[PDB]
């Protein structure tokens, strides 16, 4: 197992879990703005 | 500037497949992990697929084992085959790369499912 | 195009993508204090 | 200082980064959730 | 599959120590940064320490000083010494790796502190 | 412990340029991503700019092109280049690695800008 090798998977395991982090942003930020318009409604 | 050309989309049954293409330049496909997405209708951008620098892949839940990404490196293109497609699948699928999603979208491919 | 061409390219990718996120968390940040505060006052 | 020796130490500023941006989304996915739970409740 | 067994709670008296092991099936620990979260009873999961790829460490603040995060390559294995134990650090602690967590959790192993 | 000494703000015109250093100790900017941030008075934090371990450059909206981030290697020195200043830029501006922002702040330069 080369260093190579070990900075290949950290790559992978980085830009995986960049890919989750941002899906879970998204979701969050769905559910701020759905409290947004329940507080700005008339 | 970085180009993404997205084709292979249109009007599709249930239970039928699609390969969609992007033909990106200005950015190698081999170098840079890239993302498929898709819009419905007044909905938030979803991430559907995602292959890295090195070819690991992840799906949303949503796709769950239908969809397969993978890359052409010569031609520099990134595609999502999509099978056992549903009307729930109807959306304008984007590819684009995680460092632009802040910068330019292309036009996407309409992709629509009936059943 | 090397091994090291792609890994340097991958690098600038992820903290290009993880100086993003960041500004995207810190204006929801934002949001969030908002609407706590709007929920919060007298 | 290599090539290597730089590649390596922006992969361990970029995991040490995103264990902080994780720390903080579910700090802020807490406050959300209490947020949701006083808007919703009966 | 990646494979999870965390080992080495119990029940200890307040200012005492453990030491935690997670043996690890699927992937390299010498080439994943390794992560171990604490869960309290009705709380949220929080992150107490990681160990990246080339050995650097990071503590949550409720460590201060107290917890090292280690792991032997050999037995593909990640160890938490927890000295100075407190009862506000009574929960189950778990081993994972961040591209992981959206996807699975071992058993975890309990750790009770009492005065 | 990294050391950030922030200098070469002060007072200038609408329309005047200024060039920040922060010269670092602990660690290495051909290294390290770095970024510059600024801060209004009671106002949240802001992302300015950002240079890469291998050079590459990003900038927030309110930069619009005037701003260039740079570096000196043998200095271990990160430099912000500031044209065309505006009131809206008034602010204590800082240098940090992202791996520190939860951990420690330098004073800062301040940077008025008057009409």
């Amino acid at each position: 197992l080369s260093l190579l090798d070990k900075i290949i998977g950290a790559v992978d395991q980085i830009q995986l879990t960049q890919a989750q982090l941002e899906e879970r942003q998204a979701e969050m930020e769905g559910a701020v703005q759905s409290i947004q318009g329940e507080l700005s409604k008339l | 500037q970085v180009q993404l050309q997205e084709s292979g989309g249109g009007l599709v049954q249930a239970g039928g497949s699609l390969r969609l293409s992007c033909a990106v330049s200005g950015i190698r496909v081999n170098v840079n992990a890239m993302y498929w997405y898709r819009q419905a209708p007044g909905k938030q951008r979803e991430l559907v697929a995602i292959i890295t620098t090195f070819g690991s892949t992840n799906y949303a839940d949503s796709a769950k084992g239908r969809f397969t990404i993978s890359r052409d490196n010569t031609k520099n293109t990134v595609y999502l085959q999509m099978d056992n497609l549903k009307p729930e699948d109807t959306a304008v699928y984007y590819c684009n790369a995680p460092q632009f999603t802040d910068r330019y979208w292309g036009q996407g491919t309409q992709v629509t499912v009936s059943s």
